[PDB]
RNA sequence: GCCCUGAGGAUGGCGCUCAAGCGUGUUACCUAUACUCUACCGUCAGGGUUGAUAUGAUGCCCUGACGAGUAGGCAGG
RNA sequence: AAGCUCGUAUCAGUUUUAUGAAAAUGAAGAGCUUUUAGUGGGCCAUUUUUGGUAAGC
RNA sequence: GGAAUACUGCCAGCUGGGACUGAGGACUGCGACGUAAGUCAAGGAUGCUGGCAUAAUGGUUAUAUGCCGCCCGUCUUGAAA
């Protein structure tokens, strides 16, 4: 701005902290079935699609299966399971950080969700009981030891 | 140079020990020359000396 | 199983192979229980859901069979 | 693990059982002790009887009632043993004691509910074989308890019709096992077996 | 865990006496420093050599020839207690010399209340044939076709409460 | 449906204390199903929430929650130290507490 | 070597007997104002500072250690 | 507390060595006039003792 | 005859789980990557996200409770008393 500082404020020293890309854990791979832990969709099994530039995971229910739409979920608040579903046949490059900006549901968002669900339904049906497993929610029971259970 | 000297010294010591064992004659180990001392007790109730 | 006193490793292994104690061990309910516990500890969430569905089906079949 | 735990005090050590019950109480766990009269204490009977006398011989001169209180019921003895292991005279200690109940035998509705035992407090698991031991019920009867006869009489009735309940349960499990067997070798059963079930 | 060490000293050879008697003995200790200290103490006691004019020619560790062979060990031990010092002999059925000496030390600290401070291992030897053992409790395990049970096993519990009423059968 | 629990229930034993001195800033929490420090190592860093009912309604609800984190193991019985934003009332000794699975690493 | 005799109270109590008693050896864990690293107040010691300071050179800063204490002394409020 | 001469070779609740006087470690905060508050209570305990017999004392 | 393993010590070897600290304030220096331009974990943290004006949050009284704390001043005797 044209305005010279009206008061003396010490300038910040040259910081040296590069914005290195996130080093995601090995367990998190595209197409892996994820389980939500906290939030409005806590305990709802979801699928992993793409890693966003804002250190967040793009996850789809799919919406037609359990009602979970394309949402951004932090990696640390997700449990990665060994099960995986083919994702090469689903287009995810379109989604980005600006896609989820918020400047009565956007029509484009619904259309993208419909396309993603159509693409991923065949892969989900490729294995028996996978759709039912995704629809079913995840909860703990007596005698369950998370440090002993295998995911 | 210092790393090479240390490696040569340790190799020579080991070789001398092995040769002494093979020859049946006792080895004359070099006397220690450096020791590190660490205080254990506190700074109270210690006799003056 | 029979074993000479103070047998060496080779003789012990030979006698173990001859007696086939491994086959008897597996058939016993103790080894089967160990294997079942290991398999349960090795189960996965999707495998757990499949087990739940199969258990529900088996329970339905058993209840249908019962009282008849 | 369980909202309320019913511990079978038969064949158990007073010390270890009381210590574990108090520790669980301090952790916020409700515990009910049954069959107190069957509780056992290490050592020969005379030693235990002599020990009891020397703690009640200290009756206060000016006020005996306000002083030491000598209770003869086995449940009261167990409570006294456990009371000293808890920080009484404090709100935290007083609240914890509220979670513990001690009864002679198994009065209802606990008689119709599952009961557990403490492996580390079993007399047959800690005491060396062949060593003398004392029974809490006999000691209580010797020191003044007068309800041993009725306790045994109505505990025998407890086993009565409970043997019949177990027989009915065994008969039901016979049919359950038959149904499981005839349902075996099926596709669902084979899949369950492969999946560890 | 004990260990076997060999220590030799020849009292700092001087003029007119090259290569002295070169006293040799085997010392059991948990580390080299303790072995050297015990060797010095033994030299001072039994012999007239002290660390003032002493010298440690070399210290080596001896490994048992057959760590997987059962042997009967005869140990001659001289130990001191509240009363006067006296000799002692014991027989141990162990696999290795180190284990035998460790068991002997444990027994001495248990029965006779004698600890490592006042215990000397004079000699450790292996009994070759039977009927040479002079201790009944060692002969007990030499009987042909020895079979015995393990009644009243002390099963360990991983939980405070167990709904099983466990049995100690074996 | 039957159960919606996504946390491991535990018990608050007492603050880190000596024979005659206590440090309320650190609380000891017992986790069900944990018996050794190795097992408790998995729970390190997990959020701890204490749920209790309040007489007054402030934010449209009668439930007030205090959050915390798991710091390090304690003892050989699986006890794990925990630090909260605000220390526990000290009346919750033996009270039930909730340990969540996030932030998760598995 | 252990046990018995051998001459209103407390191993603290609760209590314990292959001990939760005794002797020995190894690991596992708790902490004090004790010790290691770092945030801050002050004392000391050293140092930088002006063809004037992007704040009263009695100003603004860098470096290391130290900080118990009765009477008494000095210093700043 | 002020002054002067100063950082050293001024020294050590240390060790060896020597003679029967030369090195190690650490500190360079060390040397000489003037005066200026307070301070001459003792307990515990090893060794000598002051010597001894139930013991102390 | 032959290797392997146990133990000791080294790695200016590699790589995960957890906790506190973010101190300095435009560059001057030691260093690394890179043929170079330039970059860097190199004399102290940066970027993004979620909660907020009938806010977020913070402050006082008692009770709710984990633990500790002898009644103050002067004077005796080496001390407490």
């Amino acid at each position: 701005p044209k305005w010279y500082p009206s008061e003396d404020v010490a300038a910040l020293k040259k910081t040296r902290k590069a914005a290195r890309p996130q080093k995601l854990r090995a367990s998190l791979v595209p197409g892996t079935v994820l389980i939500l832990l906290a939030g409005r969709f806590r305990g709802k099994r979801v699928v992993y699609l793409k890693h966003l530039e804002d250190n967040t995971l793009l996850i789809s229910g799919p919406f037609k299966v359990n009602g979970v739409p394309l949402r951004r979920v932090n990696a640390r608040y997700v449990i990665a399971t060994s099960t995986k579903v083919s994702v090469e046949g689903v287009n995810v490059e379109k989604f980005n950080v600006e896609y989820f900006a918020k400047e009565e549901i956007k029509a484009e968002r619904v259309e993208d969700q419909k396309v993603v669900d159509k693409a991923l339904i065949a892969e989900i049906k490729k294995t028996p009981l996978l759709k039912q497993y995704l629809s079913a929610s995840f909860s703990l029971k007596n005698g369950d030891k998370p440090h002993m259970l295998k995911f | 140079a210092y790393q090479k000297e240390y490696e040569t010294a340790e190799r020579n010591i080991i070789q001398a020990k092995r040769d002494a064992k093979a020859a049946g004659s006792y080895y004359v180990e070099a006397q220690h020359k450096l020791v590190f001392v660490v205080r254990i007790k506190g700074i109270n109730k210690i006799p003056p000396k | 199983f029979a074993l000479p006193r103070g047998a060496r490793t080779a003789t012990v292994s030979k006698k173990w192979a001859a007696a086939a104690v491994c086959e008897k061990w597996a058939a016993s309910s103790w080894a089967k229980k160990i294997a079942q516990r290991e398999r349960r500890a090795a189960l996965t969430d999707f495998e757990r859901f499949q087990v739940m569905v199969l258990r529900k089906q088996k329970r339905y079949t058993v209840k249908k069979a019962l009282a008849k | 693990v369980e909202p309320v735990v019913v511990i079978d005090g038969k064949g158990h050590l007073v010390g270890r059982l009381a210590s574990v019950v108090a520790k669980q109480l301090l952790n916020g766990q409700k515990i009910v002790v049954v069959r107190a009269e069957e509780l056992n204490i290490s050592g020969e009977f005379f030693r235990n009887k002599l020990k009891y006398h020397d703690f009640l011989r200290k009756a206060t001169a000016f006020n005996k009632t306000r002083g030491p209180f000598h209770f003869r019921a086995p449940s009261r003895i167990f409570y006294k043993a456990l009371r000293g292991m808890v920080s009484h005279k404090t709100a935290r200690g007083k609240a914890a004691l509220e979670r513990l109940k001690v009864f002679e035998g198994i009065p209802p509705p606990y008689d119709k509910k599952k009961r557990v035992v403490v492996p580390q407090a079993l007399r047959v698991l800690r005491l060396k074989p062949g060593r003398k031991y004392t029974t809490l019920g006999k000691l209580s009867t010797s020191v003044g308890w007068k309800y041993e006869d009725v306790v045994a009489k109505l505990e025998a009735k407890r086993k009565v019709s409970s043997a019949e309940y177990y027989a009915k349960k065994r008969a039901f499990t016979k049919k359950v096992a038959s149904a499981n067997a005839t349902a075996a070798e099926s596709d669902v059963a084979k899949q369950l077996a492969a999946l560890g079930y | 865990h004990f260990k076997e060490y060999q220590v030799i000293g020849r009292r700092l050879p001087t003029e007119s006496v090259p290569e002295p008697k070169l006293f040799r003995m085997r010392i059991f200790a948990s580390n080299e420093v303790i072995a050297k200290s015990r060797y010095w103490y033994f030299l001072q006691k039994l012999h007239k050599v002290k660390k003032a004019s002493g010298e440690i020619v070399s210290i080596n560790q001896i490994n048992e020839a057959h760590p997987t062979k059962v042997k009967n060990f005869g140990v001659w031990v001289r130990y001191d207690s509240r009363s006067g010092t006296h000799n002692m002999y014991k027989e141990i059925r162990d696999v290795s010399r180190v284990a035998a000496v460790e068991t002997l030390y444990q027994d001495m600290a248990a029965r006779h209340r004698a600890r490592f401070r006042s215990i000397h291992i004079l000699k450790v030897a292996e009994i070759e044939k039977t009927a040479d053992v002079k201790r009944q409790y060692v002969k007990q395990f030499l009987t042909k076709d020895l079979k015995f049970p393990l009644p009243h096993r002390v099963q360990k519990s991983t939980k405070t409460f167990s709904y099983k009423r466990p049995s100690t059968f074996y | 449906a039957e159960s919606h629990r996504l946390y491991v229930k535990g018990k608050h034993l007492s603050y880190q204390r000596s024979k005659r001195v206590n440090n309320p800033n650190v609380s000891l929490i017992k986790i069900e199903g944990v018996a050794t420090p190795q097992d408790a190592q998995f729970y390190l860093g997990k959020r701890i929430a204490y749920v209790y009912r309040a007489s007054k309604e402030v934010r449209g609800s009668k439930i007030r929650v205090m959050w915390g984190k798991v710091t390090r193991t304690h003892g050989n019985s699986g006890v794990v130290r925990a630090t909260f934003r605000n220390n526990l009332p000290a009346k919750t000794f033996g009270a039930s507490v909730r340990i969540f699975l996030y932030p998760s690493n598995i």
